[PDB]
């Protein structure tokens, strides 16, 4: 069979392929670290300080 | 897991306790009643000096 092969093991074109492949990868990881999360707008909408004052009468 | 869904601002609110109260416990409950009538002097003599 074709793929029982020797020369099949150390591929430069698959080499090639990994290559280009995880160079776009890298120039495209700042276009996939861009998903929102709404963790901060819900820490804004529900952290409440204490807005008692203080009355010693 | 829906807790980004709701709003229980309302069923969790700030207490309204005043920790001025437990500060003077805890300088009564240190202080001796003598320094206590002494106090009582203290203000009665201050009434007297803002008196005069």
């Amino acid at each position: 069979l074709i793929p029982v092969s020797l020369v099949d093991l150390i591929n430069i074109n698959i080499i090639f392929y990994i290559l280009l492949l995880y160079t776009l990868l890298l120039f495209f990881i700042p276009l996939f670290l861009a998903s929102i999360n709404y963790t901060y707008h819900y820490i804004y909408k529900y952290y409440n300080y204490n807005y008692n004052f203080i009355n010693n009468n | 897991e829906e807790c980004m869904f709701k709003d229980t601002r309302l069923d969790v609110l700030p207490p309204q306790v005043n920790p001025l109260n437990a500060i003077l416990a805890q300088h009564t409950a240190q202080t001796p009643v003598h320094r206590s009538l002494e106090k009582r002097l203290w203000t009665e003599v201050r009434a007297t000096a803002v008196s005069e």
